[PDB]
């Protein structure tokens, strides 16, 4: 609540902003439009561009990488809306920077930004 | 028994006595100092491997045995995506299938048929006591029983550390025993963030125990023909490696042109690359990429030739759902996947890395 | 107690430690049932909106479909499809006009046919459900034009094309009866009913005026198609019950929402979709509060529920925030839906108690529409 | 401020929902995206049509005849939002009817709603 | 202390009384002066956003413009006109994508070009002032490309046509210095010049690396095209400050927003446009706040000034609002704007006591970017 | 004194004296039992009207002269836009300018000259002693002077209460004296929704002290030419009414076509209608506006005639951005616009409206 302080990660609700897994989200839950933690919502297309952090798990105490992905070819969905910047970099190191739409490769070239899915991809501090 | 039949299996592996003129083992196109690959020299190049008969070449690329026993058995999945098998098609359902083959191919080691492999491992007191143990008196009398054990020996010891020892610098960076190099992290973090890792990663998701960098798939990417070699096989200037579609059983066009997304362990080291070994350099393989993606003209040209890569041989059911990401690699992007790659290089392979 | 996104941790980690693999993917949406309900957002005339689906028995959003300027929703009772007519401009909300129909998976939530609708004839008002409609078979689309005169356009989304304007007197809204009729509420105070073949002017027939001059029927009545069940409401929460189920109106007792007392003490309806109507239960339920007569659109805190053929109140529910909009799901033990502009969240009540039993929030701007489909 | 209360008009200050000539106006008012009381924003186009009121103007005791113009061909304007229906109809009187984008007459066809003039053109009677 | 509103119901009401007549209109803005301010409304990444054109001396809406997804502002510094690169699609956020740049005259706010941009080559990126940018002569206008690789698209706002896409390395931004340079920051820390024709590869030059890979430079850093005054703030404050008014990149000496026991008891930049710059002051401005390190896109309240010569802090403001956005008007006595967008408020400062004097509130829905004309 | 001048006016105005061959004054075009119009039948019917020689008719309907006193002078507004002056072509500046016309107008009442005026007026004791009392002695023998005091003497006339009466229903009406039926009010809310508020209204916005149903602006409306009253004026097939163009000193080719936008104050009771009475009913002036808002076929047909209205007689600077609404006014509307339109009759001419 204090936008300020360090951020807290917890692991028993996908729909809060300090859910463990979007410690760099930018944009909205896809959980929060139909989506679910790790898919997107119906009518929209799952980009195939991957952003990545690497989130502490306070279940387990392992920190993995998430690489996030955007549901796109809808207005932004409004609903849980979330940006985290834990590791988060500037543009010029694309891989770690959440500003951009990362809606590259999605079906039918949509490109407009609806919310992001954080799925794990391995492990690593 | 678990130790002696891989005892057995490593015993057959190096044995030439299983080809028709006794030239060729296992070890022969497998060369464990080479990653289990073909460092000898073919009328293709590395691209082909040569048979027991001096002069016949296959029309595909020897891979690596590494990591082969981590694959699962060939099985349809539930979203109808053939996975699994071994040979670059699939053909096989598992090492075991797998292995009695290069024994009767003519184009390898030749030999005419069970009984006459029955009748080598015979003519060895070893294979008689080490066979008769394992697997019961008199088995090397019937060709049938004989050559499945002969396989199931070769199996057991493609499944041993020998094998998949887990020792590259990528393990242990993950073991938390070194830390990659800035340039090799960068390219980690390409691997990652780019569609390598839609087809060369066990997993969709989570984290895999035993990561090999490829989900067992099947995917046409759009590979030309590999010319030299496909003169050197004689299979003709009309034919087409259909891939997948060539298993026995599978009749979908769909699945024509589609090969087994390979490991990357060790690929630093397994040149040269693809199904046809086509590509000699691993930056090669890794721009064949940007054709999909990249609109600068330098994009479409193999820099091993200066010319166009060429018409896919299967100009149909091409990836370009994943392969057109919308995203080239620059440079500087394709040297740290260089250098993530190398980094999957087996502990005693790195010295073959220098070079 | 648990909620969607505490389950949805639960299962993630579960998966996580029993290393389950899964295909990130497009999520289909489960099968349309009873308790499905649809919020539109006309987002205060904003030149694009939103619609949002949603599990009424999870309190889940499920999926949610976009749309251009005040666009109008249709939901096949079916559960077969859904649609809307909408409009967008070349340049956000400047530029050239595209009037046009879109029909949708409802599962898939994918656009099945787009069809271009001549000459920019849609209305453009603040969201009235009625003033486009779907026929009972849902094979044709009926919307109404307002310039430049009262008309109505038939859509057919069979051969998914535009066909033809049909000219009406001064007339409004759209209660379709059959493949080829539909009732029109005129100026004069008469319904109008309108039947129109391939050809000619359609055949138009007027009933008796059915309300004076000076008793004024909200934008926002409920109709049900498959009763033929036309409820109107007044300013005063007079209520109108005209019969279509013949091919025709006959016009039922009328009823009154709110006792003598209550008007007197400035009770009158007050919201958006003020009036909602359940089918089988043959009940009415009306946004009510103490107001003055000229805030006729503000929000209300209660619902009154009656029986629909002898108008006696079967409750009267605090609702515990401002409501503008209510509907009920088709269904027994139906839900009712309580919509507020003001939070964006449509709270879902059980209709037969009254309570709260969750709300879906984060409903875009100013929400205002609630459809659902008559399934059962 | 009471929602469901009887409104109550003031004559000082038209950026406010309770002004006097605002008695029927539904939308925004147009003094607050850079038009004035009685013109339209730069940008946007003049509708011909109109809406009328009779509205009490508190300063005189008298009643004034209010033909509400829109000012359309621009997204909303999202700012002073108003909505006050004094002596507003159902849609079948559309002469005194306010959900109705009255855009008619506006130049270059524009029917997109940005905001809403209050010019007086009459005494009630 | 007249409000706007106020002193406007006084004059209609002395009009009313005086039977004065005057004409229903489309107005037009005051001429640009160095006071107007805009503020651009990304609207947490909606298709359609809006920019408002404030009178900053009055805190007063004077106009505004429409736009669509992600759109970037430009404003020549002269007050001519005003230009943006926008991007929209056939049916709201799907279908067919347009990109384009529109011209508008200053005062009428209409377009006087609308130019397409072929195959839909913008950069979809959270608003970032220096991804599009105008040369100084106001004759083109630059925009940034990410796919398939770091590009930037010219566009003729004279002959109102786009150019060519011309190809860069790995490298970010667009700060014009002549008719046909530019400069970029590229991922191995230092900066590119890019010169351009009409055709040819551009000669692409670049400067010594100017920080090491492991300090932070943010993406709103501040461009003074008029002095080519490049300040860029990195995560800790730290400001790196490049002159390339020679047309070449001269290094300056690096101050530090923050003192030493500032940054060991948490303090750090932190928000969207973090930083501002006064030519004719030569100051800079930095939002700064105590924060963890990761926090550095969440909004600050203080701004500290600092001689951009010397380093030394000239004041340290208690802003009082969550300020996300800074910016300064380029005149004497300069306003300093700050904008919440948490508050959707511009707070208009007196840059020198930091005292707020006005604001000016309701701007969309998440507005993000403030932008002046240098026009002295 | 201001009275005097008014009654000499009043004289005038219905004294034939002031007509070549003595057959016709002012109230013979101009009858004051028809709200200031022309009740006689000719060839045309009565579209245009025929003057003194018994003969000639004239191109253009005899407008009333109710309310022709508040009219301005005219002028060019702030906006370029012109208004007021009188005719429908506003080629007199005022009233004054307007009077000494008709005396002259070879097809109307056919005065050789001012000299024939003023030989007329002095023949009469009356007017010796009338005009003397009001202008000086000798007055009469200067024809300048006298035909210049004729003319004042006809315009103080029109200036006064009796012209610009005030006394319609709707004058009562806004006085909180009586109020409007349903459909009269009805009327009046189309009149102020519509179009029609856009030109028939003093004002833009604010309270008009007198309204009269005009700005005072000029406006092609795109009329076609009245056949006949075309053929009986004698003008020529080939002729082309130019309109507000015609005015001396009009130059602007934008201003072709253009006329006056007349009061509607007695417009029931002064048919036919437009500049060149082509219309013999007030539905079918209100009807005409629908030419440019329905799609109905009938929108395109004339319900006088059954055929289409015609081609505008100028083709040109029509008022589009004002007659181009969006929205048509069906039969009920139309019905109501009329009932209002009613309203605007003056007392003494409501038993006329029967
Ligand atoms: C003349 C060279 C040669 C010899 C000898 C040979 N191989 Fe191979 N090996 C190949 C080629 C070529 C392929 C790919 C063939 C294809 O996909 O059709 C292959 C593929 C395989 C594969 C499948 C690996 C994969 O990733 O799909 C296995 C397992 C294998 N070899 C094991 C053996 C064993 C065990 C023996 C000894 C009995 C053997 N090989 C002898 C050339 C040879
Ligand atoms: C859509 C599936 C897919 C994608 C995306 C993909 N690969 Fe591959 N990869 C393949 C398949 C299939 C082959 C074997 C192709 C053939 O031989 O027929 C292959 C082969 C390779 C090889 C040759 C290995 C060998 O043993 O010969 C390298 C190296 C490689 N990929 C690297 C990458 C990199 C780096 C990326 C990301 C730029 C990538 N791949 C993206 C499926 C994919
Ligand atoms: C022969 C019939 C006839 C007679 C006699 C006649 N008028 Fe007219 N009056 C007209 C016609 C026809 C018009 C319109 C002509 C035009 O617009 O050019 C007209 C227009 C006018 C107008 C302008 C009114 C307006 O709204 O534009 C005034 C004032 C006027 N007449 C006054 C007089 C006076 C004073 C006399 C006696 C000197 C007089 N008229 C004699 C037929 C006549
Ligand atoms: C663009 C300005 C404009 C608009 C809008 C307009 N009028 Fe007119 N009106 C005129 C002009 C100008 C004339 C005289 C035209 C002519 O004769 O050339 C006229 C003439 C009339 C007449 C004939 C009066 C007479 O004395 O001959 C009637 C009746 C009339 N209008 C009614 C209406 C009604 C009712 C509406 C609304 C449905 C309307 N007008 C809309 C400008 C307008
Ligand atoms: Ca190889
Ligand atoms: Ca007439
Ligand atoms: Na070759
Ligand atoms: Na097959
Ligand atoms: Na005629
Ligand atoms: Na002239």
């Amino acid at each position: 609540t204090d936008p300020r302080a360090k951020w807290v990660p917890q692991d028993n609700d996908i729909q809060a902003c300090d859910y463990w897994r979007h410690c760099s989200i930018d944009g909205n839950i896809c959980d929060c439009s139909g989506g679910s933690l790790t898919n997107c919502p119906p009518g929209t297309k799952l980009a195939t561009a991957s952003w990545v952090a690497s989130c502490y798990n306070p279940t387990d105490g392992q920190s993995y990488l998430i690489a996030y992905r955007d549901c796109c070819g809808y207005n932004v969905s409004g609903r849980c809306p979330c940006l985290n910047t834990e590791g988060e970099l500037p543009v010029y190191r694309p891989e770690f920077a959440n500003d951009i739409i990362w809606c590259f490769g999605a079906e039918d070239d949509a490109m407009t930004y609806h919310c992001t899915i954080s799925p794990i991809v391995g492990k690593a501090s | 028994a678990d130790d002696a039949l891989a005892a057995l299996g490593a015993q057959l592996f190096v044995d030439p006595a299983l080809s028709r003129n006794a030239t060729q083992s296992c070890a022969t196109c497998h060369d464990p100092a080479r990653a289990f690959t073909d460092p000898r020299e073919g009328k293709a190049g590395l691209a082909v491997s040569v048979g027991d008969d001096g002069q016949s070449h296959g029309d595909r690329n020897t891979p690596t045995l590494g990591y082969a026993a981590l694959v699962p058995a060939f099985h349809r999945d539930a979203n109808g995506k053939y996975k699994g098998g071994q040979f670059w098609d699939g053909r096989a359902d598992d090492l075991k299938q797998q292995a009695g083959q290069p024994m009767l191919n003519p184009v390898e080691m030749a030999m005419p048929d069970r009984a006459a492999v029955a009748a080598r491992l015979r003519d060895d007191p070893a294979y008689r006591t080490g066979f008769e143990a394992l697997f019961g008196k008199g088995v090397l009398d019937d060709p049938e029983r004989a050559f499945d054990a002969a396989a199931e020996a070769l199996a057991a010891y493609q499944a041993t550390g020998e094998f998949s020892p887990f020792d590259s610098k990528y393990d242990r960076v993950m073991r938390g025993e070194e830390k990659f190099t800035p340039l090799e992290e960068f390219g980690y973090t390409v691997f990652i963030t780019k569609n390598c890792r839609l087809c060369h990663m066990q997993r969709k998701q989570g984290v895999a125990e035993r990561e090999t960098f490829t989900n067992f798939e099947y995917h046409n990417i759009g590979l030309p023909v590999n010319e030299t070699a496909r003169e050197a096989s004689g299979l003709g200037a009309d034919h087409v490696d259909h891939g997948l579609l060539a298993r026995p059983g599978i009749e979908d066009p769909a699945q024509s042109g589609r090969f087994k997304v390979p490991s990357l362990r060790n690929v630093a080291v397994t040149g040269p690359y693809m199904h046809n070994g086509v590509f000699t350099d691993l930056r090669t393989a890794i721009l064949f990429y940007n054709k999909y993606t990249s609109r600068r003209p330098e994009a479409k040209i193999n820099p091993e030739t200066g010319a166009p890569w060429g018409e896919p041989e299967v100009a149909r059911n091409l990836s370009l759902a994943e392969l057109q990401s919308g995203l080239m690699l620059d440079d500087g992007r394709v040297d740290a996947l260089v250098a993530f790659l190398e980094t999957l290089t087996d502990r005693r392979y790195e010295p073959l890395l220098e070079e | 107690q648990e909620t969607q996104g505490q389950a949805a941790a639960r299962a993630a980690a579960a998966d996580l430690a029993a290393g389950q693999d899964d295909e990130p993917r497009i999520l289909e949406a489960p099968a349309p049932d009873a308790r499905r309900v649809y919020v539109n957002d006309p987002a205060h005339f904003a030149a694009v909106t939103q619609q949002f689906v949603i599990d009424g028995e999870a309190g889940r959003v499920i999926g949610m479909i976009d749309g251009g300027f005040l666009p109008n929703p249709v939901v096949a009772d079916d559960g077969s499809f859904i649609a809307h007519a909408s409009t967008v401009f070349s340049r956000i909300a400047r530029g050239e006009r595209t009037d046009y129909v879109e029909v949708f998976d409802p599962v898939t939530l994918l656009p099945t046919a787009d069809i271009e609708l001549p000459d920019a004839p849609r209305f453009l008002v603040g969201t009235y459900p009625w003033m486009t409609s779907l026929t009972p078979d849902g094979k044709t689309l009926l919307f109404y034009q307002f310039s430049p005169a009262p008309a109505v356009g038939v859509v057919d989304l069979e051969g998914k094309a535009f066909k033809r304007m049909l000219d009406v007197p001064d007339c409004y809204h759209i209660f379709p009866t059959a493949p080829d009729t539909f009732f029109m509420h005129c100026r004069d105070g008469s319904l109008a009913k309108v039947a129109f073949g391939t050809e000619g002017t359609p055949e138009i027939t007027h009933t008796e005026v059915f309300h004076p001059e000076d008793e004024f029927l909200i934008n926002h009545p409920a109709y049900s198609q498959k009763a033929g069940r036309l409820v109107w409401p007044t300013y005063t929460g007079k209520i109108h019950q005209i019969d279509l189920s013949s091919g025709d109106a006959k016009f039922l007792p009328a009823v009154e929402a709110l006792t003598e007392a209550e008007r007197a003490d400035g009770w009158r309806p007050g919201g958006w979709q003020q009036v909602a109507y359940h089918r089988a239960l043959d009940r009415i339920y009306l946004l009510v509060d103490q107001r003055d007569e000229w805030r006729h659109k503000t929000a209300s805190r209660f619902v009154v529920v009656l029986d629909a053929k002898t108008g006696e109140r079967l409750a009267k529910f605090e609702m515990g925030h401002e409501i503008d909009s209510i509907n009920v799901s088709q269904d027994e033990k139906p839900l009712l839906y309580a919509l507020s502009t003001g939070d964006k969240t449509l709270y879902i009540h059980d209709a037969e108690s009254g309570e709260e039993l969750r709300s879906v929030n984060q409903l875009g701007h100013g929400p205002q529409v609630i459809t659902t489909a008559d399934m059962g």
